[PDB]
């Protein structure tokens, strides 16, 4: 489901994202545009045998098991499937996991690349939330 | 309660076909089911993938736009659809398994894309005459020839004679395939015993047996 | 995206002996696959994650290599180890190799040629197709010419080989002259020589009345 954006910045408001670490908002919103155009569903496969999974793209390498990945860490200790739902929360808590392992919002390509040193909080410039 | 696909398909150019894959048996919403391609002479091409539970697909690049995947959860079917068909998609799909607790593919569904039409065979006995010894084996066969689309089942004297039979590949010509298939006795069965070859072409309901007479 | 090349193409061993096939990557990859397809059957996965044996690979395969590189290597060749070899790089969009054939070994076998005539049937149809089958030989090499009346040849054969037997290991190729039924009564003699390694000079059989 493609979510759109103060749908999606509402329920993330909602799931504490808000300053977690020190991201905003804007940050936590602005990766979900550019890592899955917000759709819940979207998967992407990499060069090591390895899938992305939905709205925050997590890898099943480290991140979440889907069985078929090798140096499967699965660090957030959740099927892969489990971050392919319309109701964001198994993906923010892996999400959380994520940015507390030392490096921030870092770990994701087209955050660091799109979102990065911009003006994030236009993400929800005339946004209710 | 298996990796089932759908029968062979034989199809206009320019129109579309799907072929089903009956995955039965696990928790189907859980695991991807691959779809590859696979031309003789070339051999296979990955198409793409499908998740079952969240429709998530992925595809390779030169099949993005010629194939769409679905799959409906209550019969636990998953279905790829070509899209414009052309001669060039002639071929058998397989749809396969590929993680860390199984990796069944299924069979295949051959397709074939064309504008021909459906063309019955013709059998022709093949025999010697001429009996100059090569030793004392006779070697006599079936030539079925000018049929559209494959397969054939020659079989020979209604199946008791396995031994020593040799049904060799359709070769296509003229939009149309030719085959051949060999039996081989003793020179003391023909002509004293008689031999039958039994060709079935499915696709026209054709049966028919001929006889090796001298 | 990566391009798989494999060597060789063909390729033949004896029961007892080791095989070697390899796959060669244009660009670096993390893990390679292999699958093997007998003859009328889907493929199966045979190695996977470079060198895990899927779920019934007897112990006899193993599988190595990185980056560029990587192999199947079989030691002792056993009967049932002949079929098609693939190798796949599974990345973010897979491609697979040429593959490489296994045929098994055996001493080279001369071919049984025979010659039929066009059928009566055939000819009330208006064609004429001349049979002539090459049962069982070794190597799978084999040249086939036809002379319509003394020398000649034809541009219309139609050539078909088998897969090597199994309960041998032989191969078994059809030659067929189709002519039109008065281009065949325009003659007389027609002749199949075939050219094996196992003979110096061609094995031919021929026939001659088309007409009386």
């Amino acid at each position: 489901k493609v979510f759109g954006r103060c749908e999606l910045a509402a329920a993330m408001k909602r799931h504490g994202l808000d300053n977690y670490r020190g991201y905003s908002l804007g940050n936590w919103v602005c990766a979900a545009k550019f890592e899955s155009n917000f759709n819940s569903q979207a998967t992407n496969r990499n060069t090591d045998g390895s899938t992305d999974y939905g709205v925050l793209q997590i890898n099943s390498r480290w991140w979440c098991n889907d069985g078929k990945t090798p140096g499967s860490r699965n660090l957030c200790n959740i099927p892969c499937s489990a971050l392919l739902s319309s109701d964001i929360t198994a993906t923010v808590n892996c999400a959380k996991k994520i940015v507390s392992d030392g490096n921030g919002m870092n770990a994701w390509v087209a955050w660091r690349n799109r979102c990065k040193g911009t003006d994030v909080q236009a993400w929800i410039r005339g946004c209710r939330l | 309660v298996q990796l089932q696909q759908s029968g062979a398909e034989l199809m206009k150019p320019g129109a579309s076909v799907k072929i089903s894959c009956k995955a039965s048996g696990y928790t189907f919403s859980d695991y991807w089911i691959e779809w590859v391609k696979q031309r003789p002479g070339h051999g296979l091409e990955w198409i793409g993938e499908i998740l079952p539970g969240s429709g998530s697909t992925n595809y390779h690049e030169r099949f993005k736009g010629k194939a769409t995947f679905t799959a409906d959860t209550s019969s636990s079917t998953a279905y790829m659809q070509l899209n414009s068909l052309t001669s060039e998609d002639s071929g058998v799909y397989y749809c396969l398994h590929g993680n860390y607790d199984f990796d069944g593919w299924g069979q295949g569904t051959t397709l074939t894309v064309s504008s021909a039409k459906t063309t019955p065979p013709s059998v022709y006995p093949l025999a010697p005459g001429s009996a100059a010894q090569t030793n004392s084996m006779v070697t006599l066969g079936c030539l079925v020839k000018g049929y559209f689309p494959e397969p054939v089942t020659v079989t020979w004297n209604s199946g008791s004679l396995s031994s020593g039979v040799h049904t060799f590949p359709a070769v296509l010509q003229s939009d149309l395939y030719t085959l051949s298939s060999s039996v081989t006795v003793p020179s003391s069965p023909r002509p004293s015993e008689t031999v039958t070859c039994n060709v079935a072409h499915p696709a026209s309901s054709t049966k028919v047996d001929k006889k090796i007479v001298p | 995206d990566i391009v798989l090349t494999q060597s060789p193409a063909i390729m033949s061993a004896s029961p007892g002996e080791k095989v070697t096939m390899t796959c060669s990557a244009s660009s670096s990859v993390n893990y390679m696959y292999w699958y093997q397809q007998k003859s009328g059957t889907s493929p199966k996965r045979w190695i996977y994650d470079t060198s895990k044996l899927a779920s019934g690979v007897p112990v006899r395969f193993s599988g190595s290599g990185s980056g560029t590189s990587y192999s199947l290597t079989i030691s002792s060749m056993e009967t049932e180890d002949a079929a098609t070899y693939y190798c796949q790089q599974w990345g973010r969009n897979p491609t697979f190799g040429g593959g490489t054939k296994l045929e098994i070994k055996r001493a080279d076998a001369a071919p049984t040629v025979s010659i039929f005539p066009p059928s009566s049937e055939q000819l009330t149809s208006g064609g004429a197709s001349v049979v002539c089958f090459l049962n069982n030989f070794y190597p799978k090499d084999i040249n086939v010419k036809w002379k319509i009346d003394g020398s000649e040849r034809q541009n219309g054969v139609l050539n078909s080989w088998t897969d090597q037997d199994s309960k041998d290991s032989t191969y078994s190729m059809s030659s067929t002259l189709t002519l039109t039924k008065d281009e065949y009564e325009r003659h007389n003699s027609y002749t199949c020589e075939a050219t094996h390694k196992t003979s110096t000079s061609p094995i031919v059989k021929s026939f001659n009345r088309n007409e009386c």
